[PDB]
RNA sequence: ACCAAAGCUAGCUCAACAUACUAAACAAAUACAAAAAUACACCAAAAUAAAAUAAAACAUUCACCUAACAUUAAAGUAUAGGAGAUAGAAAUUUUUAUCCUGACGCUAUAGAGAUAGUACCGUAAGGGAAAGAUGAAAGAAUAAAAUAAAAGUAAAAAAAAGCAAAGAUUACCCCUUCUACCUUUUGCAUAAUGGUUUAACCAGAAAAAAUCUAACAAAGAGAACUUUAGCUAGAUACCCCGAAACCAGACGAGCUACCCAUGAGCAGUUUAAAAGAACCAACUCAUCUAUGUGGCAAAAUAGUGAGAAGACUUGUAGGUAGAGGUGAAAA
RNA sequence: CUCGCACACGCUUACAUCAGUAACUAAUAAUAUACUGAUAAUUAACAACCAAUAAACCAAAACAACACUAAAACGUUUAUUAAUUACAUUGUUAACCCAACACAGGAGUGCACCAAGGAAAGAUUAAAAGAAGUAAAAGGAACUCGGCAAACACAAACCCCGCCU
RNA sequence: ACUUCCAAUCAGUGAAAUUAACCUUCCCGUGAAGAGGCGGGAAUAAAAAAAUAAGACGAGAAGACCCUAUGGAGCUUUAAUU
């Protein structure tokens, strides 16, 4: 008669286990651009312009 | 602290008291026993931080770093050379910063690179004549140093501090025994002056 | 009644390797060999089983005679009732009497 | 266990070429291990079959059953995705293809009676599956009329043939 | 008494399936004028009346902290005033209900 | 479409060799009521094993059954037996060392009981289980691959008539023809027995004489024996589940029978009375009836009853143990 | 509507604070004394542990004055010794224990019968049959094995077998 | 006659003995001697809920009665052996 059920699944973060990794976590890129360019408002129209 | 494992236990580059090991192996499962060719530990020679190259994947041919060596069932990690890519920020309303894992690699698809001819070659074990434990190359003869690596602590004595409580490295290697026949009882006793006339009884033991 | 419904490995057997290739060759020691070593001192096994042959009873009977001096304990008491009901089945059971 | 309805949301058909038919949607969606047992959540789920998603919720809003109101959930849930995960516009064209009720894991227990017999209790559980399709819903038959029996029955005696004739 | 022998499931379906034991449809279901939700005809909406519950328990709880005494009960007649309201003529000589918020449009003056 | 299905490891079995045989751990506490540092002691012991069974009963007897030092023969011979069942030697003979050790043994209802003598059921001796499955990486769970195949249900309730099927038919029925299956019996559709259905597991075993095939043949067999066509070798053989019982050794008087210690209860009322007197509670027994009968209860609830200062109830703890204990005899 | 507080024996954190309950436990839901996780707790004056030898002593407890038969638990003093030295160790929770259950059962003592402790009905309809309770015309055992049961009755007498408790 | 617990409808949780397969009628006759199934005739749209217990030789316990078994045991003695 004592049987019951297993396997609820979560996912539970802490700080303890993220900075107890043997191997720090390698990144092949960054994550944000580090400046944003501005064109001038008028490339819609020097764009049909050649020289 | 030391964890104690059950008899049977699969090994996959976690450490045994992480709560990713308990989500991944609860402690009441037991799973199929992997075979494991043995290597003895005179036989072992792959450190960590010695450049390694990669002969079967999808990439062949590379050269990268060991940055962890799984010793139980014969693994060599790579530096984010043979990788597959995982989510680690998750939440109900957001998902983020993939970032790219490498997966093991077997003893047998990972040589030891010599440092002259940047090639795969063959290590043996070899005594030389000043009685240290050299790998030496087959191919080339040339000697390989050991793969100097920081250790898990992540501090280097060479750039330390000591704090209020740190003894100094002169009062450390300070001497100050003078060995005579008398137990450390016998010395606390006379230093301070505590002085004790009367003596035990006989006491019978059994 | 399930089957699997995965094809197993097939079993890659050398018919040539050591144990094959020279499967019974000294069998006519005696024969070419002046008749010095009968082909019973090859067999390989239990002591009481080398060179001889006997159906259930006899061979317990004949593995208490040698061996059972040198049997633990539990063993010893199992031995003895397997003959005893051997001896019962064997004698005072059955069709053709 | 098995678990194939949820894999039935992630087919994807080929594109359609320009002429053909447009292709009514069809979503998918079930709810496990429902504490409800498997017989009574099945008089709820013939209940819906066949009605427009908006009458089959008004329905389920004031039945009494407690599988009413986890039906009514599976079903709000369901037109959620239909609406944003698929390219359904028109929430309120869907129309309940099919329902159905299967049952579950079940955990066995001991019921006592008295002069110290027992007996083994099962807790029951069950899974509740439901298929949305775009569309308005399709009309339910009429009774055969008089008409209709006497047509079937004039062919009938038309398709006679001489038993073992030759 | 026991059962002979086992029902067969082509007479349980027949039993099971009866159109007495299957649930029936209800025709009597229309939509509020004011809220817009479901409701049955002979039926006060549930919407409607649990927004007037919710109302009537806050102006419960004012009332039970102007009588401290579990057995303190008014002798004469009762008004609710809202935030910008002040009694009237007719309504002189009643305890006073204050409250916070604004005059509920459902709630009518008088 | 649910419930489910599939996997091959964990380990085990039988030997061989073999050191020579109560492992691992013992800082402290462990035979006061074990794991509680510390006070004048007592300490210890043996008496042939019996019976279930076979003799178709059963009394003499009944292999192995504690202690043999083996193998090839003498031999199932001499002998011992209600001379029945069956039991059964010796004199005298034979045996050349070490390696060649592994598997025509099992693969999660198998193999040890074992993931384990742990959960759990017993006061105690004792009994004793079920339970694992992804991948190279789950530090690839908006995760992936695989059968979608047992009974049971859903998709899809049913339409006169019959061991449910067959002959058929343009057509599912309608028509015609047929007394379920095993066991047990002179004879069973029998209203004689057993089975809800599914998966896994579960029951014929021995070589004296013989027949078939072959080697060699007045001789055969790799010693020991048989021989007036015989000797040697191979092949062909004889089940499973179940009693009431019988004997030996352990563990049980925390329930109950009786007794030895040490304690604790009996209010009011009636009488010179604490009189195995009287009325009636607490308290202790359980007369009669009704509910209950898988029940609240493996002996109870409701009403009603008998005793209630005694040969009375009751707590703690100790004593008597199965050829017995105990008993105001009900075996 | 009324078995309430405490100790002994037993059970062994099931108690307390906070949070969670899709599911597991409660034979249902709310929910949390009973299910899950974290944290916390019972402090000795009460109770356990708590001297030996020799000698004197016939004289009951029952309001004990004094007696009965069944002859009765209950010690003081003198002498010889006894480490003499703040604070030792241990039991302190609970809605609980024995009955397979959160069982209408079994369970010792002190003091109250309450100032304390608790809820017979989940929501309806008001059929039969069944169980429990109240009332009844005229008759009052005509019922039935028997006056079993029930009753506004609560009495009288005979016989058989055992004397009686 | 009237109340309460049952009861019937609604909501929640949800057990047991039992079960060869059943598409599971009546009568007379037959028959291992008492037929839902055989034979001769009758009756016959299909299902649900609530009731009464004639039959299914109903369910429960490998009949306690009786006999058999070269099957047991308790008791008694003028059985046999001791
Ligand atoms: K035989
Ligand atoms: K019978
Ligand atoms: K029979
Ligand atoms: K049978
Ligand atoms: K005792
Ligand atoms: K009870
Ligand atoms: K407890
Ligand atoms: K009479
Ligand atoms: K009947
Ligand atoms: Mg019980
Ligand atoms: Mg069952
Ligand atoms: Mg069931
Ligand atoms: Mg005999
Ligand atoms: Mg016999
Ligand atoms: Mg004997
Ligand atoms: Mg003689
Ligand atoms: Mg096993
Ligand atoms: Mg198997
Ligand atoms: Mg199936
Ligand atoms: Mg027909
Ligand atoms: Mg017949
Ligand atoms: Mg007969
Ligand atoms: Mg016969
Ligand atoms: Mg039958
Ligand atoms: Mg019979
Ligand atoms: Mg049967
Ligand atoms: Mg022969
Ligand atoms: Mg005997
Ligand atoms: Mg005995
Ligand atoms: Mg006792
Ligand atoms: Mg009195
Ligand atoms: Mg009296
Ligand atoms: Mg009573
Ligand atoms: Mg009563
Ligand atoms: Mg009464
Ligand atoms: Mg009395
Ligand atoms: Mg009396
Ligand atoms: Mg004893
Ligand atoms: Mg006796
Ligand atoms: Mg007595
Ligand atoms: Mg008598
Ligand atoms: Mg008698
Ligand atoms: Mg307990
Ligand atoms: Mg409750
Ligand atoms: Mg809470
Ligand atoms: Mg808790
Ligand atoms: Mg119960
Ligand atoms: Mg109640
Ligand atoms: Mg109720
Ligand atoms: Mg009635
Ligand atoms: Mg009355
Ligand atoms: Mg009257
Ligand atoms: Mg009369
Ligand atoms: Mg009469
Ligand atoms: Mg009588
Ligand atoms: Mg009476
Ligand atoms: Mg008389
Ligand atoms: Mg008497
Ligand atoms: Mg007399
Ligand atoms: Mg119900
Ligand atoms: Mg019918
Ligand atoms: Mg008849
Ligand atoms: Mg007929
Ligand atoms: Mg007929
Ligand atoms: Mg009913
Ligand atoms: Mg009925
Ligand atoms: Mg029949
Ligand atoms: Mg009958
Ligand atoms: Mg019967
Ligand atoms: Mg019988
Ligand atoms: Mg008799
Ligand atoms: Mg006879
Ligand atoms: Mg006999
Ligand atoms: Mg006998
Ligand atoms: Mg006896
Ligand atoms: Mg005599
Ligand atoms: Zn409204």
């Amino acid at each position: 008669s004592e049987k019951e059920f297993v396997e609820h699944a979560r996912k539970a973060g802490l700080v303890i286990p993220h900075e107890r990794l043997e191997r720090p976590i390698h990144l092949a890129c960054t994550a944000g651009i580090f400046d944003a360019y501005v064109p001038p408002e008028g490339d819609a129209r020097i764009s049909s312009l050649s020289k | 602290s030391k964890v104690t494992l059950p008899p049977n236990y699969r090994y996959g580059m976690s450490r045994p008291g992480s709560l990713s090991d308990k989500r991944k192996n609860p402690p009441g499962t037991r799973r199929r026993r992997v075979p494991v060719e043995p290597i003895s530990d005179e036989d072992w020679h792959l450190f960590c931080g010695d450049k390694v190259e990669i002969l079967e994947g999808k990439d062949a041919g590379k050269q990268g770093k060991v940055v962890q060596v799984i010793r139980q069932r014969n693994w060599v990690v790579v530096e984010g050379l043979n990788t597959h890519y995982r989510y680690v920020g998750k939440t109900v309303d957001y998902r983020g910063t993939m970032i790219p894992s490498e997966a093991p690699l077997l003893h047998n698809q990972v040589k030891l690179v010599d440092p002259t001819d940047r090639k795969p070659t063959d290590v043996e074990w070899r005594f030389t004549e000043a009685g240290e434990r050299v790998r030496v190359s087959t191919r080339s003869g040339r000697i390989i140093p050991k793969p100097e690596f920081p250790r898990a602590d992540g501090i280097v004595p060479e750039t330390w501090i000591d704090g209020p409580k740190d003894t100094s490295v002169e009062d450390a290697l300070e001497k100050t025994y003078v060995p005579r026949l008398k137990t450390l009882e016998e010395e606390v006793m006379e230093a301070m002056g505590i002085q004790e006339t009367r003596r035990h009884k006989k006491v019978y033991w059994y | 009644f399930h089957v699997r419904v995965t094809l197993p490995p097939r079993k890659v057997v050398d018919r040539w390797n050591e144990k094959r290739a020279m499967f019974g060759v000294y069998d006519n020691i005696g024969i070419l060999g002046n008749f010095e070593k009968h082909p019973k001192e090859l067999i390989k096994g239990p002591i009481w089983l080398r060179g001889w042959k006997g159906n259930e009873l006899q061979r317990c009977i004949r593995k208490k005679r040698m061996v059972g001096n040198r049997m633990f304990i539990d063993d010893l008491h199992n031995l003895n009732k397997r003959i005893s009901y051997l001896y019962k089945h064997f004698n005072r059971h059955g069709k053709y009497r | 266990i098995s678990r194939k309805w949820e894999k039935k949301n992630k087919i994807v058909y080929p594109p359609q070429l320009p002429g053909e038919p447009r292709r009514p949607a069809e979503i998918y969606h079930c709810r496990r291990q429902i504490k409800y047992s498997k017989d009574k959540m099945w008089y709820l789920a013939k209940l819906i079959r066949g009605m427009s998603i908006d009458q089959a919720l008004a329905q389920l809003e004031f039945s009494d059953k407690k599988g009413a109101q986890i039906i009514k959930e599976v079903l709000l849930e369901a037109q959620d995705m239909a609406v944003r995960d698929h390219n359904v516009e028109f929430r309120s064209n869907l129309y309940v293809a099919e329902s159905t009720s299967g049952r579950g894991q079940y955990l066995k227990r001991i019921r006592y009676h008295g002069r110290g017999r027992f007996g083994i209790m099962e807790k029951v559980f069950c899974h509740y599956f439901v298929k949305l399709v775009e569309g308005p819903p399709p009309p339910r038959e009429a009774p055969k009329t008089a008409v209709a029996h006497a047509r079937e029955y004039i062919q009938e005696l038309r398709n006679r043939t001489i038993t073992h004739a030759l | 008494a026991a059962p002979k022998n086992r029902r067969s499931i082509e007479v349980n379906r027949c039993r099971r399936r009866n159109p007495q034991k299957l649930i029936k449809v209800k025709n009597n279901i229309d939509v509020c004028p004011e809220c817009g939700h479901l409701k049955q005809k002979h039926i006060l909406c549930g919407y409607c009346y649990e927004k007037v519950r919710k109302e009537t328990a806050e102006i419960r709880r004012q009332m039970g902290k102007q009588e401290g005494g579990p057995f303190r009960a008014p002798t004469t007649e009762t008004v609710v005033l809202y935030s910008g309201e002040t009694p009237s003529e007719q309504d002189q000589g009643k305890r006073i209900i204050e409250r916070e918020r604004k005059r509920p449009s459902w709630f009518t003056q008088n």
